[PDB]
């Protein structure tokens, strides 16, 4: 698993792979990655597959209870830090969870990386998982935060191909959001090894 | 890693740390920033193990807020140093071991600057100039060259670019820009970032 | 003195009995269950013009799909409303399915009797409910009405009054329902019966309005809303 | 540490060194080990020396409340009981082999309790590394009904075995006769080593001293 | 059984919890004490019941106890309660020492009690406490404080005030006499024997019928001191 | 379960009634008298006796609670038991954490404490029992009178129980600072003689005294000497 | 423990401890509030001036957190525990979401609060009306009464204590935009509300202002003065 | 070994009605020195000083504990702790740390209160208390202070001898030692005045 | 060293079709070096409409089958109506997870008919982490009969082949050929087949034999 995400002039695309591996065995190799929490949230997945679909489902559902409680739609920051009190009381007990929480609040495009450990960090350019540096490599290689959305699109699409390419734990179809200022839209659920030869000719 | 530093002169306090937040092989982070506002005149510098440092020292810094609103002043810097210092204490053999390395730099309207060290272990110990990580093992024998207790802040600033440059040249670890705040009687005054 | 899990003479807890009488006090809210969903209307009945009207919310959202419009000792409900929040969310965490309007009055109702003053590991509560509210939402039987009491019991009902003048208004509603009734035809019948009822000169103000229609999720009226809905009076 | 016990036609009498060491070094040489009890129950301490001070010292005040409460004379069966269900609650952490001795009105007794319970009445014992040389010598020369004074010399030379043939237990030997008619705490009973004097004198004129800051504050 | 509860925690007809009251009118039974704040100390002067038989005399003060480094109080009525609200104040105070290595400011202790008290008053039905307490204590914040507290757990600072028997006529003396940031110590001396001087009706004031125990700053270190019986009749005879 | 809530509560003049009631029972209780010597201080009180069947020996007022501190009351007995029992823990606490033994004024301040948990907690009535403890240490002389409200008072010479005014006048007539143990014991004894009405033997009155040596009760005999020349 | 019901229904349906603190709110020392274009003003009557009492800690006007403070009246011990559970829940709010409370937030917490201590076992209802003011993070100026059943509201100026009725009367007859429309207007408005109410024109009461993302603002009772001579 | 985490040793020594506490000054993690003026002789009243040694947080903590319990005992009571109260004091609290023991070793030097008698102890981290009669050490460097102080120590020294041989104990004890040292501080404990003395101690 | 985990082996399938779903296992329940039984059907009829496997740990498959149907009756209790597969599938994700720190060691595969009669099956992992796929094995024999179940099912890596649907005969000889393919190889399936069919009108049950050897 590779899932990296990052913010531009207009909002923020997270895009994640979607092979999930058994250790050597590859148990499916379509995966949905990216548990959509709110119309205008979104928070990726990594590591152990349960610990994300549990404590991000969860995390969904605090959101909701404090959406229908304050009726004000909670924020990204409250998300990311929600969910990093939720890894923090569990510190060290084996939850091997690295995500992200993508989203859209009255700050702006709040992007928040929340790891196993309790590390909660905002910023520009993300990548977690088990390939996570190569998509480093070919995302910087790459990036000006004045790029259009088809050039982020494209951007993506090299990063997390070739990100699948050198590693052995990531591949599949790739996953790519665009989370705009009214919410995310599903930009692409596309093939990698299409997209690797449509890069390699 | 993580690197923070600390020196006290007459009147002052100019703690730097690095602005590096890794994950075993790659900079996640080069914009993250170490020192946690206190109060008007104490910054917290904490830095080790992910999850204890921003839970605790946020821990530390919602008791203080809570005790200038509970009694309309704040914790004079001992007071502040020696209350982590239980905290950090009495969880020390608790069920959450917190592993964070401090420094609390603070200036009183009394009795003046002070810069309170403190090991993992609950360790406290004032000092006039301290350090962390594996840079301290580069770092404090320079400002025991240059260090003397008359320095003037702009010395200090000085001082603190020879450790810095000194980092840059032969520690090991890709640390490029540094935060640097001081404390006077005036309260914080978020200086520039030094960068390499 | 006596206790509170006292019954009477007749066979009615005190408290219970007491409770239902100061529900009597509160202000009038009714709601009524069509074929196209359930609509809420309730008087703000306000004191004085230094209040802000949209203060008072005597009609609170539950989920998507119900509205819980209360009468009564409107500082208990908040425990009521909370408690139903927390249901029907942790009821979609674990279920991925929302939940159905009988759950949800059911769970909320299990609270009422459930009250005393020597079991208490707790400080629980020592005393019933004061409110009385009425749960209104679609599923997939659909709309549907569930009124509520300190008592605990919740019953299915096509169209209920309840609070102060919940006795003639409800003359009001046998007097004018019907199955095959407009959703509209509700708003505006619901509208004149507290026309009726309410001793303040009726206005969008003082009163609030929603809705829970098959697929519009719940809904509060504005202020513009609730004025082009009284320009029929 | 090697402390032993007897007990002749008349009541008992405990021994026990004076020396206590840290892992190499002899810290103390004149640490007490016949510790209070009751007002004739005395109680031997031997291993864990926090572990004996602390569970003695605790079994002495639950025998003191017990003996203003039954009005009477504390029984060694009571102190032996209560010793022995304390040190079994923590299942043998708390190294504190005890040896209890008193005389009741049944008669002279001196228990033996090791550290996780298990107590044995017996007519003479040694706990302690020096075990081993006052096993040796109460064995080879005890008899049932012996005379106060070679009971004396007797356990003098049991402990005294232990004090030359072991590492760990040294300095003077202390021993305690209990009878029926009271306790006699016979301290510092021998002396085997003498070395107490010297030969070089090691003083230092004041000045030699390098001193830096200073300070004094009168009271 | 709720023929026994007495219900001790609970409002009347009109708003005023009996059990606060009428412990207010036990203390109002209680010796009479006063201290006064001035510039250069503190004086608290409290009328004794040990008045005069075969007592001993083997404590330094009746009604004053000392509570940190920097602070002494003035309990009025019920003594034991007293003593379990001293005991409760030297827990509190030495447990802000313990977790902030500093003393205890007066006004943050005071509250700390009064939370107490209060918390005794609203629930759990237990009686509340009789007793009314005048604080004394120095803090590097706000300088030399007088603090009352009463059995409701409402507290107030003061310059000068009396709590217990003929307090009305002691707070009236303390209007008509009291010059405020301009008393002296021996100032406060005079006045408070002058007050007490008024109000113990009994008749001729002794110094067995009183005790006063000041507080100071004195090189850097806070001090609270008792006066002995000569000043204490050197100070009568200087009142006449 | 039981009752949580105080059954003491301040009558609506503020005085508690309880104590005051409890108070009154002390007052009926048999008289007792303590004085402080210069060297001591002594104990003796008198025995309610009903019929010579009773084993005279067989208990007694004045218990002593360590080796130098000593306990006579005035009023209800199986109380005073309570608070003897609740004395002993008291200052094997105190032994066992300082290793020192308990100073008197110590061990009234939190018998004190005890008596007065009592009055404030739910469903118990307060004791109906005044203690006066006796002790010595730091070479000095001790005597506290508590009373069921938890106050206590540290005293020259003082008397409780039956008729407690008249012996209280009966001391400030009759007590002077320079007193000498076996003179004090004298005038205590006289103290009770004058209201004793069943003229005292070595069977019916106790006598307990507390010098550097500790505390103890004297035995009959010895009593019974001091019962003579008078 | 302590379990017996103290607050149970009456033979009206009518929680007879509710009314009786309410009664209590009716004996307290006035006070009252008003929401203004950026300033929000509180001013609490006088309490007890008593030449020999000291101002600073006798005042009914805490602070809850940088934007949220709060009047009362009635028992002041128990609104010393209201405020002391509001400031420490503030604090965890910023622990566990890092946004600073709204008014709504903290003063739905002290509604409930008050709500679970109307109803709970040996426990009385709190003696006490809090007008908690402050300022959301947009800005807007903030306005919520709480009583001791647990209701609360926003509201443009409501006052609350003894003689609340003539001084609401006040601020309904008195409360117009052109009132609001700057500081000392506003200002002038509460003192100008509380003088029907006041003992005679004052410190009696002295108050407290609050600006659009400024801390607490108090007045001593010279400025207090200037606008007393204002009015009078 | 956990003591040596932060290295350093205090002793006592036992003169004419005067007990003179000593230590080091340097508070460091295992190999780095970090501080050369960390406090471990902590007053316990007018003239009884507790020397402890060890892990750093345990020296802090025990020092901020045996306070705390000491102006309670000393405001309930009417008295200053005496010494051998002190002693069981501390005792009983390291005791019931038992199987989590504090990693102090303390010693306790001071006079009685009235009679002014000297009086001294050492303990281990469990709480064996042992009074002696010559004098104490405690810490990562005992060895060499038991060389220096049982070959310099002499019965009946009044004051000054007595600074003179605490002093040179302490420097030629350390500076045998590596994790120790960086100066010396010395309390002398007189019936009438109290003199603190730091010492000229190899700064490396 | 006491171990509470041991592999009784044992595979299951799933297959979901336009409007059936069927699922299948072996009923060899293994152990070491032995056979147990020749039967242990590893799939439980928990409604009209959902048939779970579980395969593994055979104590875990138990008490989680047992666990499931008693929330199901308190389900229908608090509800008045069954439990769909959606909620079946997410409420045995929270029951796996709940123990996410002992394990239930149990591979099921939830398969059955949603609300719109279409097939859904929901392959699951020990610690709960479940989804929805269109086909799937689970247990020992899974990685044999995983990639011809692509092949004949997902018709991947095929060229020029129309992608029909799934008919419930062709699901069937595809159910009884693979589990022939596993029962020559893998040493944990054989000695018999359960195949529960799945559809509108009830659950339907089909059982094969194999090698025993
Ligand atoms: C394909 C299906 C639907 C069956 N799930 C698994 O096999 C989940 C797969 N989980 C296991 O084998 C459980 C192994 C295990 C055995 C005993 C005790 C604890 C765990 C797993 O995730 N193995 C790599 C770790 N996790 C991931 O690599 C990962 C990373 C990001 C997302 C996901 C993911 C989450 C939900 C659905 C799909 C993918 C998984």
């Amino acid at each position: 698993t590779t899932t990296l995400a990052f913010k531009f002039q207009h909002g923020v695309i997270a895009a994640v792979d979607s092979r999930a591996s058994a250790g050597s065995y590859i148990s499916a190799l379509r995966v949905n990655k990216v548990i959509e929490i709110n119309p205008y949230l979104l928070g990726t997945m990594s590591g152990c597959a349960a610990d994300c679909q549990y404590w991000e489902r969860l995390l969904a559902k605090e959101c909701r209870l404090y959406y229908l409680r304050n009726g004000e739609r909670i924020s990204v920051s409250a998300a990311s830090k929600l969910l990093s009190n939720m890894m923090c009381q569990y510190r060290g007990m084996g939850l091997s969870m690295g995500s992200m929480i993508c989203g859209w609040d009255k700050k702006g495009p709040g992007l928040y990386y929340v790891d196993e450990h309790g590390t909660r960090l905002s910023g520009n350019m993300f990548s977690t998982g088990s390939g996570n540096t190569y998509a480093y490599g070919v995302m910087d290689s790459g990036y000006r935060p004045n790029l259009s959305p088809e050039e982020a699109y494209d951007l993506g699409r090299r990063a997390i191909a070739y990100a699948t390419h050198r590693d052995s734990y990531s591949g599949g179809v790739v996953n790519m959001y665009h989370m705009k200022e009214d919410g995310w839209v599903k930009v692409e659920s596309t093939d990698v090894s299409d997209l690797l030869h449509q890069y390699r000719e | 890693m993580e690197y923070l530093i600390g020196i006290q002169g007459p009147d002052y306090v100019l703690v730097a740390s690095d602005r590096v937040a890794a994950s075993n092989i790659v900079q996640m982070k080069d914009d993250h920033d170490k020192m946690f506002k206190m109060s008007e005149k104490i910054l917290l510098l904490c830095v080790g193990e992910a999850g204890d440092t921003v839970q605790f020292a946020e821990y530390i810094q919602k008791n203080v807020q809570l005790y200038k609103m509970r009694n309309g002043y704040e914790l004079s810097p001992t007071a502040a140093a020696n209350f982590t210092r239980r905290n950090l204490a009495d969880c020390l053999r608790s069920r959450t071991p917190y592993h964070v390395n401090l420094l609390l730099a603070g200036y009183d309207e009394h009795e003046g600057p002070a810069l309170y060290y403190m090991d993992y272990l609950a360790a406290l110990a004032k000092a006039p100039f301290a350090a962390h990580g594996y840079g301290a093992f580069l770092t404090l024998s320079i400002l025991d060259r240059y260090y003397t207790p008359t320095i003037s802040r702009e010395r200090a600033v000085e001082l603190l670019r020879k450790c810095l440059e000194e980092l840059q040249k032969r520690f090991i670890l890709n640390l490029p820009t540094f935060s640097v705040r001081i404390i006077d009687k005036n309260g914080i005054h978020d200086l520039d970032n030094i960068s390499f | 003195d006596r206790g509170v899990n006292t019954f009477s003479p007749e066979g009615r807890l005190f408290q219970v009995e007491y409770a239902i009488e100061a529900i009597k006090l509160g202000s009038t809210a009714i709601g009524i269950q069509t074929s196209e969903g359930v609509c809420l209307a309730v008087e703000k009945r306000i004191t004085s013009p230094l209040m802000e009207p949209s203060s008072i919310e005597k009609i609170v959202e539950i989920d998507a799909h119900i509205g819980c419009a209360m009468s009564g000792l409107i500082a208990d409900a908040k425990t009521l409303i909370d408690k139903a929040r927390v249901e029907t969310q942790n009821h979609w965490f674990t279920y991925n399915e929302t939940m159905t309007v009988e759950s949800v009055t059911q769970a909320v109702s299990n609270l009422a009797l459930q009250f005393g003053e020597e079991d208490a590991d707790p400080g629980a509560m020592s005393r019933p409910f004061g409110v009385a509210l009425l749960f209104g939402g679609v599923d997939e039987k659909g709309p549907q009405l569930f009124h509520m009491d300190p008592s605990g019991t919740f019953v299915q009902c096509d169209a209920r009054a309840i609070g102060s003048a919940s006795e003639g208004a409800q003359s009001s509603l046998q007097e004018v329902y019907h199955k095959s009734m407009t959703l509209k035809e509700a708003i505006k019948s619901s509208l004149i019966i507290l026309k009726q009822v309410m001793e303040e000169k009726l206005n969008a103000t003082n009163i609030e309005l929603a809705t829970v229609q098959p697929g519009q999720n719940f809904h509060m009226f504005t202020k513009e809303e609730l004025e082009e809905v009284i320009k029929d009076i | 540490t090697t402390i032993a016990g007897l007990v002749f036609q008349d009541g008992v009498i405990l021994g026990a060194d004076t020396r206590a060491t840290n892992d190499s070094v002899v810290a103390d040489k004149s640490c007490e080990k016949i510790h209070f009890i009751a007002p004739k129950i005395y109680c031997c301490g031997a291993g864990v020396a926090a572990d004996a001070e602390m569970t003695t010292r605790m079994v002495a005040s639950k025998m003191e409340l017990h003996a203003l409460s039954t009005g009477r004379e504390p029984r060694v069966a009571t102190v032996t009981r209560i010793l022995r269900q304390t040190l079994f609650r923590y299942q043998g952490h708390v190294g504190a082999s005890l040896i209890v001795g008193g005389v009741d009105l049944t008669g002279p007794q001196l228990y033996g309790v090791h550290p996780h319970g298990s107590y044995s009445r017996l007519p003479f014992t040694a706990l302690g590394s020096g075990q081993d040389a006052a096993l040796a010598v109460l064995e080879d020369r005890f008899q049932p009904n012996m005379t106060l004074e070679a009971a004396q010399g007797l356990l003098v030379e049991a402990v005294t075995a232990g004090i030359l043939g072991d590492l760990g237990s040294g300095g003077n030997v202390d021993a305690c006769v209990i009878t029926k008619t009271g306790a006699k705490l016979l301290r510092t009973l021998s002396s085997p080593t003498e070395p107490v004097k010297r030969s070089g004198r090691y003083h230092f004129v004041p000045g030699t001293t390098a001193v830096l800051t200073q300070t004094v504050k009168p009271l | 059984s709720r023929r026994y509860d007495s219900r001790t925690t609970i409002f009347s007809p009109e708003g005023r919890l009996y059990q606060v009251e009428y412990a207010m009118e036990a203390i109002g039974h209680a010796g009479t004490c006063l201290g006064i704040l001035a510039n250069d100390g503190v004086l608290l002067a409290a009328e004794r019941r040990n008045i005069h038989k075969l007592l001993d005399e083997v404590f330094f003060s009746e009604k004053i106890y000392k509570l940190n480094e920097d602070m002494a109080c003035s309990v009025a009525g019920i003594t034991s309660d007293a003593n379990v609200l001293t005991n409760e104040l030297r827990l509190i105070a030495q447990r802000y020492l313990l977790q902030y290595q500093e003393p205890i400011p007066c006004e943050q202790l005071v509250t700390a009690l009064c939370d107490i008290k209060q918390a005794y008053t609203q629930f759990g039905g237990k009686r509340p406490f009789g007793v009314s307490l005048l604080y004394i204590g120095w803090d590097k914040h706000y300088g030399f404080q007088l603090y009352q507290s009463d059995p409701s757990g409402n507290y107030g600072g003061w310059k000068a005030t009396c709590i217990g028997n003929n307090s009305a006529a002691a707070v009236s003396m303390l209007k008509q006499d009291y010059k405020e940031g301009e008393m002296t110590l021996k100032s406060a001396l005079a006045l408070a024997i002058k007050v007490l001087n008024k109000t113990m009706d009994v008749s001729k004031l002794s110094a067995e019928k009183v005790e006063i125990a000041t507080l100071t700053r004195e090189n850097g270190k806070t001090v609270i001191r008792v006066l002995k019986q000569k000043e204490v009749e050197q100070l009568i005879k200087k009142h006449e | 379960r039981g009752y949580s809530f105080s059954l003491t509560t301040f009558s609506p003049s503020g005085k508690l009634v309880q104590i005051e009631y409890a108070l009154a029972a002390v007052a009926g209780g048999a008289p007792s008298v303590g004085i402080k010597a210069a060297n001591g201080v002594v104990l003796a009180t008198e025995k309610k006796q009903k019929s010579i069947l009773y084993d005279e020996r067989s208990v007694h007022k004045v218990e002593p609670i360590t080796k130098h501190i000593g306990l006579v009351y005035s009023g209800m007995g199986p109380d005073y038991r309570v608070l003897v029992h609740r004395a002993r823990k008291l200052a094997q606490q105190y032994y066992l954490v300082y290793q020192e033994p308990i100073p008197t004024a110590q061990l009234v301040q939190r018998v004190a404490s005890v008596m007065q948990e009592y009055t404030q907690s739910g469903g118990v009535r307060p004791f109906g029992v005044s203690l006066l403890i006796c002790g010595w240490n730091e070479g000095r002389p001790y005597l506290f009178q508590s009373d069921p409200s938890g106050a206590y008072f540290a005293w020259k010479a003082t008397a409780m129980g039956k008729n407690y005014v008249n012996g209280k006048t009966f001391l400030e007539k009759r007590y002077n600072e320079d007193l000498e143990l076996e003179d004090a014991i004298h005038t205590a004894i006289l103290t009770l003689k004058e209201s004793f009405e069943g003229q005292m033997t070595e069977d019916n009155i106790e006598v307990g005294i507390c010098n550097e040596a500790g505390f103890r009760r004297l035995t009959p005999t010895e009593v019974k000497d001091y019962l003579a020349a008078i | 423990s302590y379990d017996r019901a103290i607050t149970v229904f009456s033979p009206d349906g009518h929680l007879f401890q509710v009314e009786y603190a309410q009664e209590a709110v009716k004996k307290g020392s006035t006070a009252v509030g008003v929401r203004g274009r950026d300033i929000v003003v509180l001013g609490v009557e006088k309490k007890s001036v008593a030449k020999l009492q000291d101002e600073r800690t006798v005042r009914k006007i805490c602070a809850l957190d940088d934007n949220v403070c709060m009047a009362f009246a009635g028992l002041t011990a128990d609104a010393r525990i209201v405020i002391n559970r509001a400031r420490v829940e503030c604090q965890s709010h910023r622990l566990t979401v890092e946004d600073p409370v709204t008014v709504e937030y903290i003063t739905r917490y002290i509604a409930s609060l008050k709500q679970r201590y109307t109803q709970s076992n040996g426990r009385r209802p709190f003696g006490i009306s809090a007008l908690i003011v402050g300022f959301d993070f947009d800005g807007t100026p903030r306005l919520y009464q709480t009583d001791p059943s647990g209701t609360y509201h926003a509201w443009k100026a409501n006052a609350i204590g003894r003689g609340a009725k003539s001084v609401r009367e006040f601020l309904e007859k008195n409360y117009t935009d052109e009132a609001i429309e700057t500081d000392d207007l506003t200002i002038k408005l509460v003192i100008k509300a509380l003088l029907e109410v006041v003992q005679s024109g004052g410190k009696n009461i002295e108050l407290a202002v609050m600006r659009r993302d400024q801390s607490l603002k108090i007045l001593n009772p010279e400025e207090i003065e200037k606008y007393v001579a204002e009015i009078e | 070994s956990i003591m040596s985490y932060n290295g350093g040793a205090v002793m006592a020594m036992k003169g004419k009605n005067c007990v003179a506490i000593a230590a080091d000054r340097r508070f460091g993690i295992q190999a780095q020195m970090v501080t050369t003026d960390f406090q471990k002789i902590f007053p316990m009243g007018d003239r009884l000083y507790i020397g402890l040694a060890g892990l750093a947080t345990d020296v802090q903590t025990v020092a901020q504990r045996l306070k705390f319990r000491l102006n309670l005992y000393e405001l309930k009571e009417g008295r200053q702790i005496k010494p051998y109260t002190l002693m069981s004091m501390v005792a009983n609290l390291l005791y019931e740390k038992r199987f989590g023991p504090y990693y102090t070793e303390p010693v306790i030097a001071g006079l009685d209160p009235k009679t002014f008698k000297p009086f001294i102890c050492s303990l281990d981290l469990i709480g064996c208390p042992m009074v002696t009669d010559d004098f104490v050490v405690s810490g990562t460097c005992a060895e060499q202070m038991y060389g220096m102080c049982e070959s310099l120590w002499e019965p009946n020294m009044d004051p000054d001898h007595l600074f003179e041989t605490i002093s040179q104990a302490m420097l030629n004890a350390v500076d045998r030692d590596a994790v120790s040292g960086m100066g010396v501080i010395v309390h002398i404990i007189e019936k009438d005045k109290i003199t603190t003395r730091t010492l000229k101690a190899r700064m490396d | 060293r006491f171990s509470p985990y041991v592999f009784n082996g044992g595979t299951i399938l799933a297959i979901a079709g336009e409007d059936f779903a069927i699922v299948a296992s072996d009923t060899r329940l293994s152990e070491g070096f032995s056979i147990h039984t020749r039967d242990s059907p590893k799939c439980y009829k928990l409604t009209d409409k959902t048939v779970i496997g579980c395969s593994g740990f055979h104590g875990d498959c138990l008490t989680l089958t047992k666990i499931i149907e008693a929330r199901l009756k308190m389900y229908k209790h608090s509800n008045n109506k069954a439990m769909t597969t959606g909620a079946i599938a997410a409420m045995l994700s929270t029951i796996l997870y709940s123990r996410r720190f002992f394990p239930y060691y149990v591979y099921n595969i939830i398969g059955g008919l949603d609300e719109e009669g279409k097939g859904a099956v929901y392959s699951f992992d020990p610690v709960g982490s479940y989804q929805r796929d269109s086909f799937k094995a689970g247990g020992s024999a899974s990685a044999m009969l995983q990639p011809l179940l692509d092949n004949q099912v997902g018709f991947k890596n095929m060229q020029n082949v129309e992608h029909v649907p799934l008919s419930l005969d062709r699901a069937m000889r595809l159910v009884k050929d693979v589990f022939i393919s596993a029962a020559e190889r893998d040493v944990y399936t054989g000695d018999a087949l359960r195949i529960c069919i799945v559809t509108k009108e009830g659950i339907r049950e089909e059982t094969v034999s194999l090698r025993k050897d």
